C-alpha cells in the first residue's frame, strides 16, 4: 500500500481523470469502511452501507478527495478527526443518517468544502460555531429534520451562502435578523414548516434574496418582512391560512416575476395591492367574494393571464384595458359585470371568459378588433340583445358559447367557420341555422334537436406512432350536437 | 327557393316560410327536409310563435286530432274524449256516453 | 266526377259523402254548382275577397269548413245559414279586424272556431251568441288588447282557449268568470304586467296556464284559486321572487316553470304540498340562505338549487326526499354535510364551489344506486378511509380543486371518470392496477398521467399489425 | 420487489419508494419506469416531500448539476457561473474571475 493500492474489495473503482480514481462502494452491506484504501480517490461513495460507525482507524492523506457520499448509513455522530486529512473535499453527503446534531467540530475548517447535505437526519440541535472557518459553502441542506428554531447564531458565520433548505421541520417563529448574515443568500426553502409567527425585521438580512419559499406553513397575515427584499423574484407563500393581501403588500419588491398565494382562504385584496410589478405575467385570484372592485395595476403591464373569479366587480373602467396590453386570456366568470368596456385596445387577447355574469347586452365596440381571439365564453348571462356587427371582426374566432342567455335572434355576419358553437338555455332561439354560413363546425350545442338534425344528425422513425396519434383524434370525429 | 318559401337551402329545404304559415320537418328519411304550410297535417298541431311556426307533433295516447300537447280535440274511434284526454271508460260523475262518444 | 268542382280533388267520407279539396286553386271566388253530401269544404290560399253575394248554403252535411288564407275583411250576417252540421270552421290567416258581430251565431254544432292569425282587435260583445257546442277557440297572432270579459261570458262550454301573442296588458277580476268548463288557457307572449287578485277565479275546471313570455313584475298571486290546475307556466317575465304559499292553492300541480325570471329570494314553504310534483330547479337565487321545506312532496326526482347561500343542511333532509335520483347543491355555502344514507335511489351528486373541509364516514354510506359523485371546488382537508367503501355502482368521481394529500382506495376499484386536479399535495403514484376500466382521468401532476400510458414501410405494417393494442392504448385519456 | 423499494409493478417498475429516498421516473419504450435512490443522478436535482421524495430534472440553460430549479449548483465548462445562472460573462466581474470558472 502507502501509493501501489488496488480497488477495495467487493467495491467497483473506475478513472476518472488521468491518475484519479472513483471509488464505489455502495450497496454492498458493509459493516466498516474499506480499511487498505488508496490514494488518487478523487470520488468515495458509501452508500446504503450499515455503517455504525465511521472509524477507529481513520483514513485521511486522500488530499485529492473531491466528494465524499456517506448517505443512508447507520451513523448517530461524527468524531472531531474524522474529515482531517481531506484538503480537497468540496461536496460531503451525509443524509439518511440518524444524526441528532450538526458535528459539533467535525465539519469545522474544511476549506474548499462547497456544498454539504445533512438532510433526512434526527438533528434537532444546531451548535454555534459548528459550521465555523468553511469559506468556501455555498450549498446548505437541512430539510426533512427536527429542527424547532432558527440557528441564528450558527448561521451567523456562513456570510458566503448562496442557497439554503430548512425545509420540512418543525419551526414555528422566525425572530428579527435570523438570517442576518447570510448577505450571499440567493435562494432560501423554509417550506413546510409550523412557522406560524415571524418578525417584521426577520429577513433584513439578506439582500442578494432572489427566491423565498414560506408554502406549505401556518401563517394567519400577509409576512411584510417581506418588504425589506428588494432583490426578490420568486416568492411563495401557498398553503397557509392568510386571510387577505394588503395595500401595498409587494411594494418592496419590484422585479417580482412569480407569486404563489393559492390554497390560501383569501377574501380580500387590496386594489394597489398589485401596483408596479411589471417583470409579473401571470395573475390567479379565485374565490376572493369581499372584492367589490376591479383592482389596479399600475407599472405592471406585462400580464398576460389575468384570472379573477367568484367576487362582487360590479363594473370595468372604461380604459382598464388602456393597462393590459399584450394580455393573451383573461377570466372574468362569476362576478356581478352588467356593462362591458370596449376590449378594443386589449389586443393579443386570445381567450375570454365571461360566464355566469348579470350581462345584458352585447355592444358593438365590445369585442372589435380581436384578431388573436379563439375563445369567447358569454354563457350564463342575461343577453337580450346582440349588435349585428358585434362579431363582425374576429377571424381567428373559433369557440363561441352563448349558453343560457336569453337570446331570440343571432348575429351571423362574420364568425363563419369557427369550430364549437354553444347555444343551448336560449328558449327564444328556435330558427333554423345553415349547414352553410357555418362548415367546419364540430362541436355543436343547441337548444332543440330538430335544429341539430339540420346538421346532419338522426425521414422520422416511430414518430408515425406519434402522427398515428394526432390523425386517430381528428377523423374519427365526426359532427357533434347536443340538444 | 320553393311555393310559399322565402329563404330555402336545396339539401335541407325550406328553412323560413312566409309570415304566418307554419314549418313542417321530417325526419322521416334520417335526412330533415323543411316544408311551408298554411295549417299542420293529421297527427300535428299548430303552435305559433314569434320568430318561428313550426307543426308539432301530437304524442298522446289514442289522439286523432289535439289542441296542443296535454289535450286532444277528437279522440280515437272506440275510445272516450273526457276533458281533452282519451279514456275507455269516463272517471267521475258524467262520464256519461249519449249516441256519441264524448262524456260530457 | 260531377259533384267534385273542376280542379279541385274530392274524395269520400263517409259513403255518399263528400270532402271537396280546393286549396291553392286561386280561386277568385268559390265553386260553382258543387254537390250537396259534402262534409269537408277546403277552400286555403285562395283570393277569396268576398265570401259570396251568391253564398252556396243548403250543405246541411258540412261538417268542416275551411276558409284560410283568403284574405277576408268581413263575414256577412247570413254568410252560414244553411250549415246545421258545422262543427269546425278555419279562418286563419285572413285580414279580419273584428271577430264577425252576427255571422258566427247561433251555430249550434260549431265545436271548433278558428280566428287565429288575423288583425282583429276588437270582439263585439253577443258575436259567439248561442254558440252551446263550442269547445276550441283560436285568437292567437292577433291585435286583441284587453279580455273581451262580456264576449267570453256565454262561452260556458269552453275547454280550451287561446289568446297568445296579443297586446293584452291587464287582466281584471272575474275576466272569465262564465268559463267553468275551460280546462286549457293560453295567454303567452303578450304584455299582461297587471292582473287582478280574483282574476282568474272563474274556470274552476282550468288544468294548464300559460303566462310564459310576458311582462310580470310580481308573482301572479290569482293563482291561489285555480284547484284543477296541473300545468303552470310564467317563465320569461320579470318576477323577482315567490313568495311564501305560493302554490298553496294548486296541489296536484305536475310541472312549473319559471325559469328566465330574475328569482332572487323564495319562500321556505313556498314548494310545499306537490305531491304529484317530479322535478324542482332553481338556479341563481341569491337570497336563499335556508333549504326549502318540501313536506307534502316527497315524489322529487331531481333536486337542483344552486348559486344561493345555504349554509347547512337539516340532518334529516332526506327523510323528505325519498325517490330522489338527482342532487344538485353545487355553488353554495356548505360546511358539514347530513347522511345522506337515507336517500336512496340516488343517481347523481353534484355538490361542486362549496366550503366543505371535511368527509366523514356515515355521509355517503350505502349509496348504492349512486353513479357520480362531484366534490370539486371545495376545502376538502381530509376523508375518513371507508367514506366510498360502499358504492358498487360509483363510475364518476370529480375531487378536482381540493386540499387533499392522500387518498382512501377501499372499494371505489373500476370506476369510469376520476378527477383529481388542484390536489398539489396529490405527489403519490397511482397504478394502472387498483383502477382497471378508467377512460377519462385528470391529474395534478403529468408524471403520474404518464402512469397510465399518457406520455418506412414496415413500421406501417407494425403500425397495421399490432393494431387492436395500440388502440387499446390510446382508449384512456389523462390531462396533467 | 427491488433495492430500496416497497410498491413495484411489472409494467412501471418501482411505484413507492422506501422512507427517505427519491423516485426517479425516466421512459423506456412507451412506458414509464421508476428506480428508487438515495440521491439523484447528474441533470437532475433532490426535492422532498412529505409525501414523495422525487427527482426532477433541472431544465436550466447551459447547466449540469443543480440545488433546485432557477439555481445551477455547477455550470457547463465554458460558461461562467454566477448566483445560481449560468452567463457567458459576469456582470459585475472584480468577483470574477480566477483560474476557475466561477463568478
Ligand atoms: C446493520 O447494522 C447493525 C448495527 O451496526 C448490525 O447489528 C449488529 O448485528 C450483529 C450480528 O448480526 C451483532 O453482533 C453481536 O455482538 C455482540 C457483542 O456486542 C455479541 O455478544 C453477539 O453474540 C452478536 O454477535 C451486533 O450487536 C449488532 N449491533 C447492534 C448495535 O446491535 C446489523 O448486523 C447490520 N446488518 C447487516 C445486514 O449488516
Ligand atoms: C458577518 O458578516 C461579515 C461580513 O461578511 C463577516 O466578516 C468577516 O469576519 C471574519 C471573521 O470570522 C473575517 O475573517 C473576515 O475578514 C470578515 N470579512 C469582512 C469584514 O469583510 C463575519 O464573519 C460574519 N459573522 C459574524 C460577524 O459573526
Ligand atoms: C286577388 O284579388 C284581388 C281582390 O281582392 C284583386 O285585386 C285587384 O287588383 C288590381 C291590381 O292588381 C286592381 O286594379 C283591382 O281593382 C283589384 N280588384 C279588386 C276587386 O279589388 C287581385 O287582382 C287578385 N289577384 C290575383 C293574382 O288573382
Ligand atoms: C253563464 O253560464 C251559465 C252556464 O253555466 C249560463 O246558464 C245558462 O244560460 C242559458 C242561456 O243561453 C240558458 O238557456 C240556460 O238555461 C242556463 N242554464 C244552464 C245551461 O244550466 C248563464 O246564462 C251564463 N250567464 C251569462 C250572463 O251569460
Ligand atoms: C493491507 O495491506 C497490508 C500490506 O501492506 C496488509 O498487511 C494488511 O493485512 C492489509 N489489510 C487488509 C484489511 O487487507
Amino acid at each position: 500500500g502507502v501509493l501501489l493500492r488496488g480497488c477495495p474489495t467487493h467495491c467497483h473503482c473506475e478513472p476518472d481523470g488521468r491518475m484519479l480514481l472513483r471509488v464505489d462502494c455502495s450497496d454492498l452491506g458493509l459493516s466498516e469502511l474499506p480499511s487498505n484504501l488508496s490514494v488518487f480517490t478523487s470520488y468515495l461513495d458509501l452508500s446504503m452501507n450499515n455503517i455504525s460507525q465511521l472509524l477507529p482507524n481513520p483514513l485521511p492523506s486522500l488530499r485529492f478527495l473531491e466528494e465524499l457520499r456517506l448517505a443512508g448509513n447507520a451513523l448517530t455522530y461524527i468524531p472531531k478527526g474524522a474529515f482531517t486529512g481531506l484538503y480537497s473535499l468540496k461536496v460531503l453527503m451525509l443524509q439518511n443518517n440518524q444524526l441528532r446534531h450538526v458535528p459539533t467540530e467535525a465539519l469545522q475548517n474544511l476549506r474548499s468544502l462547497q456544498s454539504l447535505r445533512l438532510d433526512a437526519n434526527h438533528i434537532s440541535y444546531v451548535p454555534p460555531s459548528c459550521f465555523s472557518g468553511l469559506h468556501s459553502l455555498r450549498h446548505l441542506w437541512l430539510d426533512d429534520n427536527a429542527l424547532t428554531e432558527i440557528p441564528v447564531q450558527a448561521f451567523r458565520s456562513l456570510s458566503a451562502l448562496q442557497a439554503m433548505t430548512l425545509a420540512l421541520n418543525k419551526i414555528h417563529h422566525i425572530p428579527d435578523y435570523a438570517f442576518g448574515n447570510l448577505s450571499s443568500l440567493v435562494v432560501l426553502h423554509l417550506h413546510n414548516n409550523r412557522i406560524h409567527s415571524l418578525g417584521k425585521k426577520c429577513f433584513d438580512g439578506l439582500h442578494s434574496l432572489e427566491t423565498l419559499d414560506l408554502n406549505y406553513n401556518n401563517l394567519d397575515e400577509f409576512p411584510t418582512a417581506i418588504r425589506t427584499l428588494s432583490n426578490l423574484k420568486e416568492l411563495g407563500f401557498h398553503s397557509n391560512n392568510i386571510r387577505s393581501i394588503p395595500e401595498k403588500a409587494f411594494v418592496g419588491n419590484p422585479s417580482l416575476i412569480t407569486i404563489h398565494f393559492y390554497d390560501n382562504p383569501i377574501q380580500f385584496v387590496g386594489r394597489s395591492a398589485f401596483q408596479h410589478l411589471p417583470e409579473l405575467r401571470t395573475l390567479t385570484l379565485n374565490g376572493a367574494s369581499q372584492i367589490t372592485e376591479f383592482p389596479d395595476l399600475t407599472g405592471t403591464a406585462n400580464l398576460e393571464s389575468l384570472t379573477l373569479t367568484g367576487a362582487q366587480i360590479s363594473s370595468l373602467p372604461q380604459t382598464v384595458c388602456n393597462q393590459l396590453p399584450n394580455l393573451q386570456v383573461l377570466d372574468l366568470s362569476y362576478n356581478l359585470l352588467e356593462d362591458l368596456p370596449s376590449f378594443s385596445v386589449c389586443q393579443k387577447l386570445q381567450k375570454i371568459d365571461l360566464r355566469h355574469n348579470e350581462i345584458y347586452e352585447i355592444k358593438v365596440d365590445t369585442f372589435q378588433q380581436l384578431l388573436s381571439l379563439r375563445s369567447l365564453n358569454l354563457a350564463w348571462n342575461k343577453i337580450a340583445i346582440i349588435h349585428p356587427n358585434a362579431f363582425s371582426t374576429l377571424p381567428s374566432l373559433i369557440k363561441l358559447d352563448l349558453s343560457s342567455n336569453l337570446l331570440s335572434s343571432f348575429p351571423i355576419t362574420g364568425l363563419h367557420g369557427l369550430t364549437h358553437l354553444k347555444l343551448t338555455g336560449n328558449h327564444a332561439l328556435q330558427s333554423l341555422i345553415s349547414s352553410e354560413n357555418f362548415p367546419e363546425l364540430k362541436v355543436i350545442e343547441m337548444p332543440y334537436a330538430y335544429q341539430c338534425c339540420a346538421f346532419g344528425v338522426c425521414e422520422r422513425d416511430l414518430e408515425d406512432f406519434l402522427l398515428d396519434f394526432e390523425e386517430d383524434l381528428k377523423a374519427l370525429h365526426s359532427v357533434q350536437c347536443s340538444p | 327557393c320553393a311555393k310559399g318559401c322565402e329563404l330555402c337551402s336545396e339539401v335541407n329545404g325550406c328553412l323560413k316560410c312566409s309570415p304566418k304559415l307554419f314549418i313542417l320537418l321530417e325526419r322521416n328519411d334520417i335526412r330533415q327536409v323543411g316544408v311551408c304550410l298554411p295549417s299542420c297535417p293529421p297527427g300535428y298541431f299548430d303552435a305559433r310563435n314569434p320568430d318561428m311556426n313550426k307543426c308539432i307533433k301530437c304524442k298522446i295516447e289514442h289522439c286523432e286530432a289535439c289542441f296542443s300537447h296535454n289535450f286532444c280535440t277528437k279522440c280515437k274511434e272506440g275510445l272516450y274524449l273526457h276533458k281533452g284526454r282519451c279514456y275507455p271508460a269516463c272517471p267521475e260523475g258524467s262520464s256519461a256516453a249519449n249516441g256519441t262518444m264524448e262524456c260530457s
